[PDB]
This record gives C-alpha cells, structure tokens and sequence, in this order.
RNA sequence: AUUUUU
RNA sequence: AUUUUU
RNA sequence: AUUUUU
C-alpha cells in the first residue's frame, strides 16, 4: 500500500487538509519501510525560538488502503522519529522551562 | 548523482554503526549551513564553559560544608545528562556572603569523610568576607571516568568559614567546567 | 558457485557434443527484467518513493521541448512566470479640495495590496505561500491642468513609521524615501523601495513592510474656472519577488514568534 | 549503504582488537547460491523458459562426443541423416506385348511416391513435415535379350503437363527431360530432375511437382522363341531433400492458398 | 532491458524539456539497502549462518584494542593464557624414618594431577577438553639439616614402567630420567620431561603418560638430637600444554580405541 | 550471445517507451528479410500515394457541391485510422461526366460557408465536359494538424458546374495524398 | 578471503556436476593432509592389486571346473560394487591341492560352453600337484565393458585336473586384478 | 523535405 | 590537548 | 598407459 505524509511549515490550525501543496513524501511499502521527510529552515528570522512557534502541521494521510491476505495482518504499527539536519545549529543558551530526572 | 537512499528511502535496521552523517535532498533543496556568530555555541567546551547555579548554604557557626557535587538536571548543564562518562577540569564558583571573616574552600573526589577533617592539601583557597572566587579543581579522581549521573559524579566540595564575632551569613555556589571530556551518549532524560 | 551456471553448463555441453550439423541446444541465463530495485522521484517539494518500479513509457520518437516553434502565442516564454511582478493599479483616491497641509490623501497596505483583489496578477501565487521577500517600484500619478497649482508628499513608511506615525514630526518625513512633487510641474513620481523590515521575511497578506502614503504638502490652489476634481493614483511593480513558505490556500500562517 | 556490510564490519573489528593469538572472529557476506535469475533453453523449434533454475549436473569427467572410437558400427556418422535420400525402387510394371505407340507403360506419383509405403527410408521423416522441396535422380531400368528389339520413352511430366496431358501432342514430349532409350542397346536410363513447380514448396504427400512416366515409343518386336515378359522398373534417389513445415503425424496440411 | 530504467527515463526526459529554470523533476533508481545476501560468522569451533543479515552497529568512534593504556593491572597481557602452565605443588609426603631402600616415598598421577583439585590453575581449562599433549618440568624438594644424611631417587615412570613395575629391577631405574639426589648436598631436583606415550594424545584426567615417583635410595641416617620429620615435596610446571578435543564439562571421553 | 529476454521470456510491464524493435530467436531460426519487389508498399508515401473512391454527386442545375472531405473507413486508406493527426498535400481526383459544359473545382480548410460563395481564390480549376483532372490542394489549413477522424479532417471540396443547355450528369470523386505526415498512432478501429 | 559458501552455507540443489572438491573451513581449522605411509592404499591399482578368496572346488575325477567369475560382495574387493563398469587385466590365483597330478587352468569371457570343451587356446597353464600359480588373464572380452555386478562380470574359469591314480583333492581359488578401469560410480550397496 | 527519382 | 586564542 | 617403479 501507499501512504502520503506532508508537512505545512509553521502551520498552526490542527485540521486535515489536502497536502498537494505541502512538502510531502509518498510511502510505498516494500523492503525498506522507513521513509523520511525533510523540512528546510522556515521562519521570518535568521534564527528562531527553540520553544515558541510550532514547526508546522504534520499529517500522514492514507493514499492506498493497506492490503493483506489470509495469513497477513489487516493493520500495522508505525513509528515517527525526529532529528536535526546536517545544517542544524543552536544559538543562545537560556533558562530552563522544565526539570529532567 | 543522487541515490534513492539520500532521497528519503532507507531502512532503520541498517543504521549501525552509530553516527551516520548522511545527506538528505530533493529538488529545490540542499543542506545550507549559515552562521550568525563567529563561533559555535554547541561545542562542549563553549557551552559548559559557562557556569550555572548549584546550591546555597546558610552558615551560623564555623562548621564545615560537605556537599556531593553532581551534574544539573536543571540548567543548560542538563545537556550533560545525554552522556554517560565525564573527565576533566572542574570550575567551582563560590560567593562568600559575610560581614567579617574568611571562607576556606577545598575539593576532592575522595569519598572518605576523614581525609577532609583537616584540609591539609585539599586546596584551602581563601575568599575574604563579602568576596567571591572561582577555583578550578583538577581531575584528582581515583576513577578514570566519572559516571555523569552519580549523586557525587563530581567530587565533594568543602567550606569551613573562619568567622570572627557573632557574624553569620550564606554561601551561594554555582559551577561550570573547563574542557570537558564526555563519552558514550545515552538516551535522553525524562521530565518530572 | 551455482544457481546461475544453467547457461554455460548446457551451452558448452552441446558445443562439446556437436557434429557437422552444429549444436542441438543453446542455453542462456541472466537476470529477470523485473529486478529487486527501488526508484525515487522528486518534484517541487515532493518525493515519491517506489520499491516496485516498472519501465517508464512514452510515445514514438517524442519531443519534450514543449516549445511551439511557430509561436502561435507571441509572448516571452517566461511571461506567465513574471506576470505576478507586473505593474498594477494599487489605489486611486480623489484629492478633495480644502485639505490642509499634512492631511493624508491616501494610503496603501504594503505588501498585501498587490493581492488586493482576486483580479491581481500576483493574487494567484500569493495564496500558496505564507512568506514573502520583495522589492517595490511605485509610480504615484497626479494630473492637474496648468492653471491650478499645489504639491503632494509621496513617501514610503515602513512598519516602524506607520506604528509611531503621530509621534513623528511632519515636514521631516523628507528623511524617508519620498518625492515632494510640485503639481503643474510633475504628473508622476517614481519610488524604488527595497525589502525593508526587522525580519528576514514578512508574512504574506500582512501590512508589515510598511505602507506607501500620499500627503498634502501644500493644499490645491484651484482658480475659479479651473477643474476641482484631482485624482491621485498609486501604481506598483515588484522589482523582485520571492514566495517561500508553503501553506494551505490563503490560510493565516505565523512566520513570526 | 548497508544490509551487506556484515562481513567487513565484523572481519575488521576483530582485526582491530586482535592480540598475538590473532582475531577471535571472521565474518564473510555474499550472495546466495540460489540467486534471482532466469534460464532459457532452445532445442529444435522449441524454447523452455524457467525462472527458478538450478545448477545443471553431469557424471564424473564425462565425454559428450558421443562418437564410438572403436566404430563397432562401420558406417558413415551421417548415415541415418542421409538415409531418406537413399535410392529406392519406386515402381516395376510389366511391358505387355502388343501395346501400340504412345501407350503409357507405367507412371509414378511424384513426389509422394518416395513415401509410397511405410517401408520407404524417407517415409519416416516425411510424416513430420507438410512442406517439401527436393531434387530427383531417376534410373528407369528395362532389360531385354539381344534377339528382341523396341524402344520406350522415359519422360518427366510436371504437374502442368500431367494436368493437360491429352492436350499435348505425343512425339513432342521429347521437349521434356526424357530418354528415348532404344532397347537391345540400353538397359537403363538416367534422369536428373530439379525442383520444378509454380510454388516455392510442394505439399508433402501430394502428386504435385509432376510425375515420371514411361511410354511406348515403338512396340516390342519379340521374335518367336524369344521371351515375352519384359519388366520396366523405376528407381529414385533424392539429389537434395528439404522438409520444412512441422505438422502432426501424416495429417493433410494445406501449404497452398 | 527494463525494470530499472526508471531513473534515466525520467531524469533525462526532464533534462530534455527543461527551461532556464532547470528540470522540474529528478528520478534515481538503485538497489534497496536490504539486498538478497547471506552472512557467515565463525568463532572458536563455531559457525553462524544467517541469510537475513542487517547492517552491524557499534558505538561512536569506538576503540576495540581493549588494552588498558594505564595498566591498572600490571601483569603481562598473556597472564591469564599462560596461567594454567604455572608451577604448582603436586604433592608433599613425609619421609618416615626406618624405610628400607627401594621403598616408595610418594607418587603422583601424571598428568591428571595438575587438575588434582578445583584450586589448580589448569583445572579450569582441563575440564573443557578430553585430549592433552604436554611437557613437564618437575622440582622435587627435600630439605634436611646438615647433621643428617641420606639419599632419594626421583624418577619419572611412563605408563609402561608403572604398568610393569614389579617386573623391573630397582637400581636400574637410573636408566629413566632421574635424579639420585644425595641429601645434605642437594635440597631440590630438576626434571624436564617431554610428552612420552605410545599414543599421540593422552586422555585428559588419566594416569596415562606415566607418573613421577620418589624412592628411598639409602634410608635416612638421622643422628640422636637431629630432627626426624623430613618432608618430600613435588612441584610441577608445564613446559608446554595443549588441550584439543572439546567435550562436556569433566565428562569421561575415550580418545583411545 | 543471446539473452533469455530475446528467447521469449519477457515482461509486458517493461515495454515502455513505445517502439522496441527487439529481436526474437531460437535454434534454427533468425529474422530473415527477403524482398520481392524493388520497393516498399508499406511506406506511407507509397501506399497513400494511390487514390481510392470517395463519393459521387449527380447534378442537374448549376448549383454548387460542398462536401466535407474525410479519411476512408472503407478502402486501403483505412490504414490512416491507425493515426491521430495528419498534415500535407492532398490529391483530389475528379471525374466530370457531362455532355457539354465545364466544372469549377476548388478546395479549402476554411469552415465558413460564405468564403466559398464566390470561389475567388479557392482554386477554380476547369475540367471540360467529359474530362477529368487531379488537383493537389496544399495544406491551407488554419490548424497545424488535422485530427485524422473528423468528418472534415480533410478540407471541404467545391464543385460548381457551368452547364450550357438542359444537359445534366454526375461527378464521381476519388482521392489520395502526396506525402503524408501522420503522428501519434492510436488503437485499431472496430468493425461494423 | 573465505566466502559463506565455504563456511557451511550451501544449497543441495546446486551440487551438479558431480565431483566438487569444495574446501570447508572455520576459524582455527583448515584441511590438513598428513601421510603415514609412503603411498596410498586408496588407489584402485593398489587396493585391488591384492587378492581375496573366491571359492573352492573338491575334485574326485578328471572332470572340468567351469565357474562364473564375479566381483566379491564379501572382502575388501566389495569396494568395486561402488562402480558400474570394469575393464582390464585379471589376476587369478589357483591352489592345486593334490598328491600326484597336474591341473589345467584356462579363462575366457566367451559365454559358449562348447568353446571350452577343448581348451585349445584358452590358456591351459599347468600347475603340478601340490603347487600353485597366478595367471593374469587379459581382457579377452567381446564386450567393451564388464557390468561390475553380473554373476559373470568376470570371465569364466576352467579347471580340468589330470590325475594319475585314485588320488583326489580340492582346488581353492582366490583372485585380484592388475590395473583396473572402473567407471560411473553407482549408489552404495545394502547389507544382508 | 533525397517529404518526385538516384 | 591549537583539550585558552590565531 | 610413468595404467610395474623413479
């Protein structure tokens, strides 16, 4: 089956919307079932708050129903990971907003 | 040219060894590295080179102050919790808030509470009343590496104030480290 | 080591047991047309990943230049592309006589005015992007017969100025890109304004990046017989335009913190 | 990029952490013996397609020359092949005395006569092919004692002639490949006939391509005491044979329109 | 021939229909990270076969030398390895006065004595192997004050001798590797014995390969006041050791026929 | 040597792009090209260079004959139905069956029925009574390509006979094309 | 280096052709060929070069002894049963246990029992009473190869003793072969 | 457009 | 250990 | 047929 995951940068309205104009990636199930998606830096500034405005709207819509057979699952599990790009940078160290353990 | 692997199609089970700086692209995009400052604020030496509050002690007598120094789960120093082992110089910043007197300060990685009863050679620097000093304690540890988490990851700090009259006060302590050697990054911490 | 040798272990054997009539058998082994490969295709801000690709097709001896060699459309190939930067009428207000000096004739929301109506060349694209970075080229036109006289102040006011407008001393606005244009002398003013803001990019459909205004330097001195309906028009062109952030159709997105 | 590196990411690591006793581990990665390939084998007018082939086998240090070095069969290796072109007895009729000139002694269905009976060397192959293109070499034999005399006309008649035989003037048949053979002088006649037809190929088991006949040039003048039973025999050999169209066993197939 | 061409049949087409803005599409095809391969790994007497391997992982910029550069353990790196060949106390019996010549002071089961108790350096490994081939270096020590005198015969007796011991003439045992050691003169005897047997290897935990004994050459002549408790000790070292046959933990295995 | 692909083993989903002259073999066989005539009868220029009947008109007056010329779904010209677009010279063969008179003939791709009312410059060639002519109309079309199927794929033909007395007759028309440019072959037609 | 195929991972269906001397290894192991004797005892010429009992016959008269010689399913010669065809010299060892007389010995592959009635040219070697001889019969077979199993795989042996008085006895026969040519090894035999 | 013919 | 800075 | 031995 196929699955299209898009991303609208700095979007705030949490609502399902056509991803035709969003940065999307179509995922066709095969041997390497771990598709990625990159989001280029996008802000009105040369540097943005590490804790402020959202990164954007993340949506993963179904493109083609997950097919199966007598001996295969009718539904599967998915995991979403996140990291920084090779051009990632952090700048000013600030106070803390939470306490770890 | 660009391979499908660098276009997003990969396999999570083929990530080892740890540390793969693989480039990710698509039309109309490429990793763009733009700098705003003349140097990095992500480098361990720079970030940690900046102190952060630790704790405060209110003294009334000439008693001694023994405290297990540890990495913060509170300030920007928390970024250390991402590592497992540490080793290197340790900068201790002490503020002696007192009207008239002196503050003896020392540091050791020795766990024994008797090797400190005297302060012979444990670094007894003197901060006059109302003053503050920044002493850099060397890695005088008996263990090659300091698990970064331990309630005593950093060596113990000693403070025996030498007061003169009924005068009393409080000793605020904050700290940083000089050139830190961190190894074997572990999973990110949880929140309280 | 095996499992493919089917070709030379049958092609040779016969070649070894062949008579004047030649071999009585030929065997060839190779990989199937449908191999275990993965294809990736990327279009504008999109990436299609397929792990079960097939041989792409196309018409006979096709021509993908897509350019009409006869030019049934005589225009520049990049016409549609540049269209949004085209010069357009941003405003047209009437200079009502008896308006003291300093009085604001008309203003214009910059830069969202270029998408003022769905009939604006730039309105189309402007809707699919939340971020904008552009330069302007204004042409304020004011026509008045020779008999009459007067002067207007065409000046560009960045958000900073627009914000604190009342705190600024009129008569000093000449410090901003302006054009004291003396009527009966000039019928049009030209202003080239680059991207000016305290942020790298400005939110599309916003009044940020300031706004262009037209003030009354010296009221209109219209003689008795002379006409009394002077119109002030503001035209705008985009020296350079740049839409970056993608977004849903005309949906308010915050590029700011 | 991964998924095969299992060999040098284990072979090296040990080679990096090895002591005087050498590495404590070796890892090698490669492709399985059973790979994803396709094999194709073609024999005479056949093609076998297999997408799941296996390593072909064969005996120890085998010899596929298939030729008996001792020649326990002293014959030419191509004996069986040429066998069908072998000379054979096509017909043997008796020259009945008192037969006027022009009278037809005996005929022979060409070329289907070479497969006249299942005891004909060419009968075997002829059954697995519908098309034929061949050359002939006839040897009509007629023996008669010296005392007697006479003459017979051995002539080849293509389908055209055989069709319109009655419309042709006898005595002019000498225009066709023939052998006026005067008895008491010649005991055998030789005729080399190439493929002659109005079609590239002739349907196997057909009377097309004409037929060979033997006529009475001048009746037999047999003296009183002399014998009176003269036999005429027709032998045939294939200078060159060619069976092309495949077909079921002896099934009438139409090569013509 | 197809089924992979997805990259240059899409990468080119665009490269053929591209304008000043460049291609509007790029396509690349290749093999998946998870290919059809097989990995094999071999450790000591083991072989792991996997047909579905994955990219091996490891820590950041790792060091597999595994050697502590600070030597927090000051010993030879091969200490643990050689440990089992270490010199050990095999026996210590008391030379009971009034013991006639020829009398056997003490013996020692060779080579199973080196695994005499679970406290023997070699006991560990000896348990995981059924076959052994080694050399010995004995050091029989006997101390006696100067006042006293006497002599003992330290001799090595292979299985052959041990078997037929009563059939051999004492006083001739000097033919075997021995050390007539005269007390009051020598306090220790040294014997280097190589692997001696009628079989290439000896079963671990067996009395084969003979045994070392200590006899009374001439009884102890202990004066009145002198001490009367003389102790004889047998120390053993393995010049060279070799454990080959693998086996369950300390399970009797027959290497012999 | 020969690959299994050329021996019959292939995949229908790997045929694109369109137009793959792949060779097919097996033992005792190979593509044998034998020619019988000095030239090809399959070439578009040759095949179509030969006319084919179109239609017939029986005139009685001096009226005009307007007819939408189209490709045949009837003669050997039907081979054109395998294509989608056409462009090039058009050969029109007209037979003027009349006792005494003249036949005006013209051709245009212009759809307007008024630009023909006059025949000023639409090619008014004259075929005397009982005669026949073959006029080659150029591609004077306002459309770069002519969908081959259209009821007017080919331009309209005009015939205004100039009779003299009560004489009447019939005009049989057949046609071919000079050097034809066909593009984008479409699926084969069905039968009625 | 070493491939996974040589480490144990293989496929039984990819063994053909027959006879693959593939090497097998793993750490701390390699094929070690150590010889104990100056020559091989596995070579066909050597092994079979050594005789083995066949059968015994007790004679009383001067009659003849005809016996179908065959390969043993009993002694070390049984190793021949692993083959299908044989050809080469045949060594026949005969022991003539008699008090006073002579023993005529002959050998032929001819099946006819009449070509032996005389012994003209079938090799009538003479072993005097109480003696023993080893005659090497050539491959005088009418068949290029001798199926190794046949009850007469080896040619028939003839023994016509020439006695003098009432003397009687027994003829023990054992045999071997000189340089044997075996072909097309077949599956191992079963046990009784 | 050797998209009359060589 | 350009594991103060170049 | 170094299919006696080197």
């Amino acid at each position: 089956g196929r699955l299209r995951m898009g991303f609208f940068p700095n979007a705030t309205t949490d609502s399902t919307s056509t991803l035709d104009n969003a940065i999307y990636t179509i995922c066709d199930i095969g041997s390497d079932n771990s598709f990625e998606i990159t989001i280029p830096y996008s802000f009105s500034t040369w540097m943005r708050k590490t804790n402020g405005h959202p990164i954007g709207l993340f949506q993963i819509e179904v493109l083609n129903r997950l097919t199966y057979n007598s001996s295969s699952p009718s539904e599967v599990y998915c995991i979403v990971q996140g990291k920084m790009g090779q051009d990632a940078r952090f700048f000013c160290p600030t106070g803390s907003v939470v306490t770890f353990q | 040219t660009m391979s499908p692997n660098e276009l997003g199609l990969t396999s999570a089970q083929d990530d080892g060894p740890l540390g793969q700086e693989k480039p990710n692209y698509f039309l109309n995009f490429r990793s763009m590295n733009v700098d705003i400052f003349t140097v990095s604020h992500t480098k361990v030496d720079n970030l940690f080179g900046r102190a952060w509050f630790f704790m405060e002690h209110t003294f009334t007598n000439e008693g001694q102050w023994r405290v297990p120094l540890e990495f913060p789960k509170q300030g920007h120093g928390s970024l250390s919790l991402l590592f497992a082992y540490f080793t290197g110089e340790l900068n201790i910043h002490v503020l002696f808030l007192s009207e008239r007197g002196f503050l003896r300060v020392a540091h050791t990685y020795d766990t024994s509470n008797d090797r400190v009863n005297f302060l012979s050679s444990n670094g007894v620097i003197t901060v006059p009343a109302g003053e503050q000093m920044t002493l850099s304690a060397p890695y005088y540890s008996n263990k090659p590496l300091r698990t970064v988490r331990d309630n005593n990851s950093l060596g113990y700090l000693m403070c025996k104030p030498f007061l003169t009259g009924t005068s009393t006060g409080k000793i605020e302590v904050y700290l940083s480290l000089r050139c830190p050697n961190f190894f074997f990054p572990l999973p990110a911490p949880k929140v309280t | 080591v095996g499992n493919e040798i089917g070709g030379n272990l049958l092609t040779k054997v016969a070649d070894d047991a062949s008579n004047i009539l030649g071999p009585n058998c030929f065997a060839t082994t190779a990989e199937p047309e449908n191999k275990n490969v993965v294809q990736a295709t990327t279009t504008v801000n999109t990436t299609n990943l397929t792990q079960h690709p097939s041989a792409p097709t196309m018409p006979f001896s096709p021509d993908f230049s897509n350019v009409d060699n006869f030019h049934s459309m005589a225009y520049d190939i990049t016409t549609g592309d540049k269209n949004p930067s085209k010069l357009v009428r941003l405003e047209t207000h009437e200079w009502t006589p008896s308006w003291a000096r300093g009085y604001q004739i008309t203003h214009v929301e910059l830069p969202k005015v270029f998408w003022d109506h769905q009939d604006k060349p730039a309105y189309g694209q402007s809707r699919y992007f939340a971020a904008v970075r552009c330069g302007f080229h204004f042409q304020v036109q004011v026509n008045v017969n020779q008999g009459t006289a007067g002067s207007a102040l065409v000046v560009y006011e960045p958000k900073p100025v627009v914000t604190y407008d009342s705190k600024l001393e009129f008569g000093a606005f000449t410090n901003l890109p302006h054009v004291l244009m003396n009527l009966a002398e000039t019928t049009q003013a030209d202003l080239c304004i680059p991207y000016v803001a305290d942020t790298n990019y400005v939110k599309t459909d916003s009044s940020d990046l300031g706004q262009l205004k037209v003030y009354v330097w010296t009221p209109l001195s219209i003689p008795t017989g002379s006409a009394n309906q002077v119109d002030v028009t503001i035209l705008g062109s985009l020296l350079q335009l740049d839409f970056q952030n993608p977004r849903v159709f005309a949906q308010d997105v915050n590029i700011y913190d």
